[PDB]
RNA sequence: AUUCUUGGAUUUAUUGAAGACUAACUACUGCGAAAGCAUUUGCCAAGGACGUUUUCAUUAAUCAAGAACGAAUAGGGAUCGGGUGGUGUUUUUUUAAUGACCCACU
RNA sequence: GUACCGAUUGAAUGGCUUAGUGAGGCCUCAGGAUCUGCGCGGAGAAUUUGGACAAACUUGGUCAUUUAGAGGAACUAAAAGUCGUAACAAGUCAUUAAAGAAAUUUAAU
């Protein structure tokens, strides 16, 4: 029971509703842009302007309400105009008193946006009424300020409805956008019954929509969806200049939970993340405002998967974006948006359990960053070799059958690759981590003293040391020889996921489960400084090679940077 | 983030004939897509309420009614008679102290092919004048007792299917039956029907369903 | 008058368990329990939690339309205790404070 | 703390399977020589008290060795079963009656 | 980690090449799983003697460079590690009309 008022951007309430029993639910603001009437469960209706004066109590149906509009002459809710209903039912009133004039009943199964959007005339020469919320067809409505009312026609062309748009000058002649929740949006025609183009981008159903403020055929256009926006071109169909359905930008947000992040501009531009959502978000770090406007690429998300993503990783220039997800599959992508197939350079299969880590070689210029090294939790590693075309181009199957390298028990958590292309250390669930040479895929050296399964280990780029984190609170830190255990950190109140270094090989870097992110030093093995900022767990971690900025990961899809 | 109470459909409950009112309440199924139609996924669904919330009679606010589903149109479906059973609150009213407490069940078959168990309840009263504190059974009067419901179960069973048979537990008629017949050995206090529960349906059969409804 | 449930309120011992169904019973919705909304394991049935976890319950059931509901009281049962647990006196009370209806309400506790 | 858990734990509705036992009634009551004996129903014998104007005629009693089975003085009140009596009731708008009850006697 | 001397000419590639290896289609003597048609043809699979053209594959050596590089002599890094030694610094109230059932709006004094 919360309808507030507020002025100009200050915010401050200027009166409280909270007069009416049932929780209010819908609401929208005014052509008059001074009144506001709020649709709730219990068909209330109260009329109340800013200074405030909440005028005369309109009572004469129950129900429910989930869609309202006004008008210039009968500005109410679809109770007035029409009536939102759970069972769809048109009542006809006006601007006087509670009389009721006229009364229509079509409907048999429940509907609210009966007059969604209006019939800008209320006289219809060559005019529609459109109609539909939850009675998964569309209907087309006449209007009579004395008479019956008849349905002109009606449209089971769809298979479900959230929210009906119509053309500003109203003949319905030109493109008429209809939302819905079949995460299905489509333009229709009024006039004949019949689609001009459906557009098929999302996963998830279209939530309610209202009005753009421009004319006929727009010039742009905004869909809505989970935690992203994206903008359309405007003829879907061969209206101006282009047809056969497309996008012009998908512009990305955040999402609350983050499992991974890897830098992916060449010059530290972009950053990729991968999150409970299947797609490939690419905001962060250049944009200092909001939502993305300044990335120097098509700013559009990418969508290869149909689970979501564990690990991502790419190399250096950045040219190669391999991933990691649920669908037994590895995808590599692209930098700016090209390739043979859609954007997807190969997609890998084989694997026989989850993909949960992915993992490059070292640059050079091709070779090595054109090849692939992931993981999946079916005990082995898994290489993907081919020199002799453009590797990350086709369908590679090179180790599915006995090739592959089968030493574990409990499953892999990370995988790192040396600056060198001889060795690369893989750490697992059962306390160990293993070198295995990558030449040859034979086990070098068995790594083990911990209490827990170990969630990460990384190599120094000078590649005298060893970095892994385990669960019994520790960072355990290897030499090069593995003959003798160099240093071990202890400090950290609680379990650590994730350790790295900096880039000028100064200080490592430590994301867990505290609350709070540690840069401990590599040289005196001290604490050089703790940094909170932080009240929930801490699971990614990237490092410039400035060593100013260093970006971390919550579960509340914050990123702060030092 | 799905929120599929978006995507529900809502639903209602029609109620066969000798009842009162035959508007029951409301459920929620799903969204009718192809493969997943809503009409035969379910088919089956158990409706459990008393029968004094639909009576009205507020002197039968025990004895709850099991309902099962057998066909679906449209925002209607209708439902059939599965079991009834009382509430723990009635019997555990009734076991007192220095008193015989007499069951019976019986195995018997319906005019219409519905094999059903039912199970009986029957309790010891004092006499008037009583002077002694118990006034029990003698354990050959129990053997006189379960004998003389048996037989009368048996009777009563088989005609004029389940509904008239429900239409006599609902005034409770048989009780009077078991009453009267056997005073003569022992006089007797509450007895009730306490369960009954089928397991024998023999068909489909929309033919005799609809003989029931306007 | 009013679209009605069942609550099902299962008070056991060391923890409290609400869960608003259909009128079939098959049909579950918002099943949030009391052990949620604190982290002690300690406190897993005191009344505050359990008014904390009605209320929630009460929340999301008046965001999806039912209004009227009858509660079936249920203690573990069996060979257990037989008897109805901390947080289910309060936790009644929470929820008929929610703005919800109450009425006709008995006893599932499994009595052999 | 141990354990299980998104290949969904716990809760919920529908089934099937396995083993186990007769929950309030259940008592200072009954049965059995004791150890022991609680769902309905059928069968197979065994036992006690009561009643008896039936029958044998001292056929009796108590207990080392030994075997089966089991670790191995005279009143009072209430109650159980049977029998007798009734200036008796109740079920009987059915003619009878079985049966419960009230009181006495043993 | 970088520059140098130096054995292995190991592995990659380049120049030369002994040696062995060799796709593919063309023709013709023989053959018939199979075809719309007033004695049977258009069409058509396997197998087959001989003859011309033929790409190219595998490996050994000579020489250079990279990698791996025993061993030999520097630079830088690690301010680093232990021990010893030396001096400095540091705590819009009221009454009252109009609309509105209620709030609220407006007027009056």
């Amino acid at each position: 029971q919360l309808l507030k008022i507020f002025h100009l951007k200050t915010g401050k309430v200027v009166r409280s509703m909270k007069i009416s029993s049932p929780s209010y639910i819908l609401d929208a603001d005014s052509t008059s842009t001074l009144l506001a009437v709020g649709g709730t469960d219990g068909s209330i209706i109260v009329v109340d302007i800013e200074n405030g004066y909440i005028t005369h109590s309109f009572k004469g149906h129950g129900g429910t309400i989930s869609s309202l509009k006004f008008y210039g002459q009968l500005n109410s809710k679809i109770w007035l105009l029409a009536s939102g209903d759970t069972n769809g039912m048109v009542k006809v009133w006006d601007l006087v008193k509670r009389k009721c004039l006229h009364t229509l009943q079509e409907h048999t199964s429940a509907v609210r946006g009966l007059d969604i959007i209006e019939v800008p005339d209320n006289d219809e020469p060559s005019l529609n009424l459109l109609s539909g919320g939850r009675d998964d067809i569309i209907n087309l409505w006449d209007f009579n300020m004395k008479k019956k009312c008849k349905l002109l026609k009606t449209l089971p062309v769809n298979q479900q409805v959230e929210s009906c748009g119509f053309l500003k000058d109203g003949d319905g002649k030109r493109i008429i956008y209809t939302a819905g929740g079949d995460a299905i949006f489509q333009l229709i025609d009024s006039e004949s019954g019949s689609v001009l183009k459906r557009t098929n981008k999302p996963i998830e159903e279209l939530f309610i929509i209202g009005v753009l403020p421009i004319l006929s055929n727009s010039q742009m256009f905004l869909v809505l969806s989970d935690q992203t926006l994206q903008l359309i071109n405007v003829e879907e169909d061969l209206k101006n200049d282009e047809d056969t359905i497309q996008v012009t930008s998908s512009i990305a947000g955040n999402h609350g939970i983050i499992a991974d992040m890897r830098y992916v501009g060449p010059e530290l531009n972009k950053l990729a993340l991968a999150t409970n959502s299947p797609s490939l978000r690419i905001i962060p770090v250049p944009d200092l405002s909001g939502p993305e406007a300044s990335l120097p690429l098509d700013v559009e998300i990418y969508e290869g998967h149909e689970d979501l993503l564990n690990s991502l990783d790419a190399t250096e220039d950045g040219l190669w974006i391999a991933t990691a997800s649920k669908d037994n599959t590895a995808i590599v992508w692209r930098y700016n948006e090209n390739s043979c197939k859609f954007d997807i350079y190969a997609k890998y299969i084989g694997h026989s359990a989850a993909v949960t880590a992915v993992g490059l070689p070292n640059i050079v210029s091709k070779g090595y960053p054109e090849f692939l090294l992931t993981a999946s939790n079916d005990l082995t590693i898994k290489k993907w070799i081919i020199p002799k075309p453009t590797a990350s181009m086709d369908v590679q199957i090179i180790k599915v059958s006995e090739y592959t390298r089968h030493a574990h028990e409990k499953d892999i958590n990370a995988l790192s690759v040396s600056p060198n292309d001889s060795i690369f250390a893989t750490a697992s669930y059962d306390k160990t981590c293993k070198i295995w040479n990558l030449e040859n895929g034979e086990l070098e050296a068995t790594l083990a003293n911990h209490k827990r399964g170990l969630w990460d280990v990384s190599f120094c780029q000078y590649d005298k040391l060893l970095a892994t984190s385990s669960g019994d609170k520790t960072v355990k830190i290897w030499s090069l020889d593995t003959f003798s255990v160099m240093k071990t950190l202890e400090g950290h109140t609680n379990a650590v996921q994730r350790c790295s270094f900096i880039n000028k090989q100064k200080q490592l870097i430590s994301c867990g489960a505290d609350g709070l992110i540690k840069i401990w030093d590599c040289s005196s093995g001290e604490c050089l400084k703790t940094l909170d900022g932080h009240n929930n767990r801490l699971w990614a971690l990237s490092t410039m090679n400035d060593g100013d900025m260093i970006v971390s990961a919550d579960a509340d899809g914050v990123f702060q940077f030092w | 983030v799905v929120d599929p109470f978006t995507r529900k459909e809502w639903f209602d409950i029609k109620a066969p004939s000798t009842f009162e009112n035959r508007n029951v309440g409301k459920t929620l199924v799903n969204k009718s897509t192809g493969l997943k139609s809503a009409s035969d996924a379910l088919k089956g669904r158990v409706v459990e309420v008393c029968l004094a919330d639909l009576q009205g009679s507020e002197d039968h606010s025990f004895r709850k009614i099991k309902l099962r589903v057998d066909e679906v149109q449209g925002k209607n479906l209708l439902t059939n008679f599965h079991g009834m059973d009382f509430t723990t609150d009635k019997l555990r009213s009734m076991v007192r102290k220095w008193q015989t407490l007499i069951e019976a069940n019986v195995t018997v078959k319906t005019s219409d092919d519905y094999v059903l168990r039912i199970f009986a309840i029957a309790f010891t009263r004092k006499q008037a004048n009583q002077v002694k504190r118990h006034s029990y059974a003698q354990s050959s009067h129990i053997r006189a007792i379960r004998k003389v419901i048996s037989e009368i179960l048996t009777k009563e069973v088989q005609g004029s299917t389940l509904a008239q048979l429900t239409s006599k537990l609902i005034p409770e008629v048989i009780n009077k039956e078991i009453e009267n017949a056997t005073k003569d050995i022992f006089p007797l206090q509450n007895i009730h029907v306490r369960k009954v529960k089928l397991l024998k349906q023999p068909k489909f059969d929309v033919g005799a369903l609809m003989a029931l409804h306007g | 008058s009013q679209v009605f449930g069942v609550a099902r309120i299962y008070a056991s011992f060391n923890d409290t368990f609400v869960h608003v169904t259909d009128l079939s019973g098959k049909e579950t919705i918002a099943r949030v329990t009391g052990g949620m909304k604190v982290k002690a394991d300690r406190d897993e049935s005191s009344p505050y939690a359990a008014m904390l976890a009605a209320q929630d319950v009460a929340a999301k059931c008046k965001e999806v339309g039912i209004t009227a509901v009858h509660v079936k009281i249920r203690a573990t049962g069996g060979t257990r205790t037989k008897t109805p647990g901390p947080g289910g006196q309060a936790a009644l009370r929470a929820l008929a404070r929610s703005g919800l209806r109450i009425g006709r309400i008995e006893d599932v506790t499994p009595v052999p």
